[PDB]
């Protein structure tokens, strides 16, 4: 099914020969990958197969260089009525304005293509407007869109706002590493306050947000029930912004399920608010708090939250929060009490041997059922290693691997990229 | 001629793909600003590391090519490779 | 090796089975990888990333206490140092544990030892010196046979630290009589001499036109070659065991022998805590890209720390106290030495 | 209780007083005016008043908060509460270090047809041109 090239220096003759054997209908490979390889001379040969083969489903490019003629050929190949390709990914191809125009035209004309990604391209607002115009029409069949390091501005934000209010098909959108700011956040929020919007996942990372942007997002979050995921990571959103979001999310009408926020300069007060939310809310299923100086008070508050039997929190994320022995004791007690929490993570912390003893003893309890735990075995003395192995013997389903993101669904990380 | 180019290629074969592209862009900017010696852009874009080093020697000159490459290495915030290049130049460039 | 219940290779099983038959009577350990493409480590979801992994991959048996260690990466060798001589290993082959060195470097002289070693940043020279010795010798590693190419005269002096700087052709030395000398590899004639501190200086580091030194007196001093001005004194609370200077920015990292680390900046007198431990630190080393540093102590633990703030990523346990370490130039391999063994780890991120 | 006005000037009340008064306000349905001047209620007291006023049966018409050490956070709370409520008709936040952002939030909530705020006086709020543009659009 899947073929990949971890690295290679392909000659034009080599890529011609490889493509010759892939135009045959008997082929059954779904996916491809060329991101790390160097295949620039023969890239033009790649389009004939996507035009011809019917079982090809995905196509991933990257780091290559594309000329205008190549993009025109890509458009024509996509324009064949027989194609069923359902994903494309262009990266750092260094396209030109006419290229964006052609891409927009094929998007509005091609019914098969249900995704597109443009990360590292220099797509200014003059490259945002044509795409928004294509999106406005009611025939557009796009469902995902990625725009990384495009460096768009407020004008792009209002163009996207108009397109979104007009459009009724798109579902996933990612605008990360762009300097939108409070004004862009506000424009998108205004466009999203309508009850007919059909967005389900949006992420804004490194966007230079602040307290005001969090206030705008919270304000536009009330009176909506479609958006289900959100992520505002690596922005100086202080305690107050998280407090506003918690105030909005405390209502029974909200339908937010996943929320991740990393490197936000958090403290204990946000932890009190989030413990209230966890104890009360009934749709939140995930959370992340990394590189935040949560400390003993924060972990104690979250523990008092998770002690409750009503909570339905599935996975929690802790790391580099600066923990100690007493907080680990409290966390162990809470994990003994809880019954819905499944995943977990603890790394980059300093546990004393007594604390580790407490944690293993808590993992031992029959009541708790944790199907993943994040820890490094070899980082401890032999006594601790054999203790953790003993715990591993009971409940053979338990998995103790330090590197998290194991057993995590594929969509969460395949969507973002 | 070949003796110094060999060391230079070995200097440019520690560069990653993205680092290689960034080096090519900086070199293109420098060449465009330059009027004493002009280097075609399509040749730069189509060339690989070995061709890059050989052409850089061919147009600029041994000592000057080493100096330009060291300066760009410093611009990319690549210190250690710069020191390696300087020492290997000290050991490869004949006295003049 | 020791950490696992038993280390095994892939061909070990077949060889064992065939031997058993003839006589009639993860799980599989991996070998180091050198090429950069084969690393194939995905982007987290030349580099400045902070490492997130370790794993032992060999042990080296020397036979006697180990005092200093060095690791070359351009060539794969490793150098161990003991009171009776120096042994040269190799890392190319694949074995669980090594017993047959690559070459032996002995010294025959009554009451003659070695106490220190140091490799050149180009991997072409090797300073050696010790007590009751005639001179400080330099070995020519680039040649097809080890042999001393030069001698640095010194009479009735014991060297307790060395250093070099290849840009200006300067070699440095420190002696137990509180005397810091200099030389020139072109002529081998003392250029200057700095003295006046009988307590002496245990560690010296050279960078640009300054020379930072420290010793039991709990002070750090800075000297400049160009002039003969007096040094700039800084006051600390405990003794200093080792120093290292960031290659990127202006910082000086040291251990205070009371489980504390401090950073000093040349521009202004600024300090701040970056770690705390119950043991006594015996060495600290800086990564080639200045984003993290390693620290080996006396309480049988190897630690790795993060430059921006000083938080510790992880650490590994050992059986015997450690006294030395050395980070490769690739930023991948880190060597350490304890007791009578010298082990090798790998870093993946 | 049959109260319509209440003046409490320079009383030095705290967040606990905020909770008490806000619960009493929610229970009651006769009060229509309330002045809480020169008290360091702060953003947490603003939050408790916000929650207690979020209910649709609240029928107080005038409230004022002078010299309460407000900031952008309390302004966000007030903007949140004000939306969806059409009974409160007067308000004021004077001599507070509100910024451009707080005024922008208030304008955003007030710009919609459903808002019934009628009077709004503000003095010494470190304003600039952007606040003027937003207020021009609102007017």
């Amino acid at each position: 099914r899947q073929l990949d090239l971890g690295s290679s220096i392909l000659t034009e003759r080599a890529m011609k020969t490889l493509c010759a054997k892939l135009r045959h209908p008997t082929c059954k490979i779904q996916t491809l990958m060329f991101r790390n390889a160097q295949i620039t001379p023969g890239v033009q040969h790649l389009w004939r197969i996507v035009m011809a083969n019917r079982n090809l489903r995905s196509l991933n490019l990257g780091g290559t260089h594309l000329k205008e003629e190549d993009v025109r050929m890509a458009c024509e190949a996509l324009k064949h009525p027989k194609c069923l390709l359902e994903s494309l990914r262009l990266d750092c191809c260094g396209l030109t304005h006419a290229c964006y125009l052609k891409i927009s035209q094929i998007l509005t004309t091609s019914p098969s293509l249900k995704s597109l990604s443009l990360a590292g391209n220099k797509v200014t607002d003059q490259g945002v407007m044509p795409l928004s115009d294509a999106l406005r029409v009611s025939q557009c069949a796009l469902q995902k869109l990625i725009l990384e390091d495009c460096g768009i501005t407020a004008t792009g934000c209002q163009s996207l706002a108009s397109a979104l209010v007009s459009n009724r098909s798109l579902t996933h959108l990612c605008l990360s590493n762009n300097s939108l700011g409070n004004e862009g956040v506000n424009l998108l929020c205004r466009s999203m306050r309508l009850p007919h919007c059909s967005l389900q996942r949006l992420m804004l990372n490194q966007c230079h947000l602040d307290t005001a942007g969090c206030g705008f997002l919270a304000l536009a979050l009330m009176g909506n029930s479609w958006l289900t995921h959100l992520s505002l990571s690596m922005n100086p959103v202080e305690d107050n912004g998280v407090k506003l979001l918690c105030e909005v999310m405390r209502e029974p009408s909200c339908h937010l399920q996943d929320l991740e926020l990393v490197k936000c300069h958090l403290t204990a007060a946000c932890c009190e608010s989030l413990s209230c939310v966890i104890s009360r809310s009934r749709h939140l299923k995930s959370l992340d708090l990394t590189d935040n100086a949560l400390g003993d008070g924060g972990v104690a508050a979250l523990c008092e939250g998770l002690k409750q039997k009503n909570s339905v929190l599935a996975r929690l994320g802790l790391k580099a929060c600066g923990l100690t022995s007493d907080c680990c004791e409290a966390l162990s007690l809470a994990l003994s009490c809880n019954r819905h929490l499944t995943s977990l993570n603890l790394v980059q912390n300093n546990f004393s041997p007594k604390g580790m003893m407490k944690l293993c003893s808590a993992f031992a309890c029959p009541t708790s059922n944790l199907q993943i735990i994040g820890l490094w075995k070899w980082q401890y003395p032999v006594q601790i290693r054999k203790l953790l192995e003993e715990v591993q013997l009971l409940k053979p389903r338990v998995v103790i691997d330090g590197s998290w993101h194991s057993f995590d669904e594929d969509d969460r990380y395949w969507w973002k990229n | 001629l070949t003796f110094s180019s060999y060391g230079l290629q070995w200097c440019l074969y520690e560069l990653d793909k993205e680092e290689f592209q960034t080096f090519k862009e900086l070199l293109k900017k420098k060449s465009s600003e330059s009027t004493t010696c002009s280097i075609p852009q399509f040749e730069i874009e189509n060339a690989n590391v070995e061709c890059l080093a050989l052409l850089l020697h061919e147009y600029y000159g041994a000592s000057l090519a080493w100096a330009t490459s060291i300066s760009i290495f410093e611009n990319m915030n690549l210190r250690t490779l710069s020191e390696k290049a300087r020492d290997d130049m000290k050991r490869h460039s004949p006295e003049d | 090796l020791f950490w696992d219940k038993e280390p095994w290779f892939w061909h070990d099983t077949l060889t064992e089975q065939l031997w058993r038959i003839f006589a009639g009577v993860s799980r599989f350990l991996q070998s180091i990888s050198w090429d950069p493409e084969d690393f194939e480590d995905a982007w987290k979801r030349k580099r400045l990333a902070v490492p997130c992994k370790l794993e032992k991959m060999r042990i080296l048996a020397h036979g006697e206490l180990v005092l200093a260690t060095a690791i070359s990466s351009f060539t794969r060798h490793v150098f161990t140092c003991g009171r009776r001589g120096i042994k040269v290993w190799s890392l190319t082959g694949q074995v669980a544990e090594d017993r047959f060195p690559e070459s032996h470097l002995p010294i025959q002289t009554p009451g003659a030892f070695l106490r220190t070693c140091l490799l050149s940043s180009n991997s072409r020279s090797l300073l050696t010196g010790g007590y009751n010795l005639a001179s400080v010798s330099v070995w020519d590693l680039a040649a097809p046979s080890l042999h001393v190419k030069e001698q640095l005269p010194c009479a009735g002096l014991n060297c307790q630290a060395l250093d070099a700087n290849l840009d200006a052709n300067l070699a440095f030395a420190s002696f137990t009589s509180g005397v810091v000398r200099i030389w020139d590899l072109r002529d081998q004639s003392v250029v200057r001499d700095l003295k006046g501190y009988p307590d002496g200086v245990k560690s010296i580091v050279v960078k640009g036109y300054n020379i930072w030194t420290g010793g039991p007196d709990a002070c750090l001093r800075c000297w400049d070659q160009r002039t003969i001005m007096k040094p700039l004194e800084y006051q600390f609370k405990s003794q200093i065991m080792s120093l290292s200077h960031s290659p990127q920015e202006d910082w000086v990292l040291l251990g205070m022998a009371n489980g504390q680390q401090w950073l000093q900046s040349t521009s202004g007198s600024q300090r701040h805590m970056v770690g705390q431990k119950d043991s006594v630190i015996l060495s600290v080393k800086f990564s080639p890209f200045g984003q993290w540093w390693a620290s080996v102590g006396m309480d049988d633990f190897l630690g790795v720390y993060s430059m921006p703030a000083g938080t510790k990523v992880f650490e590994v346990p050992e059986m015997s106290p450690v006294t030395c370490c050395d980070v490769s130039s690739n930023n991948r391999l880190v060597v350490t030495g304890s007791g009578e063994h010298a082990s090798v780890y790998q870093i993946t991120y």
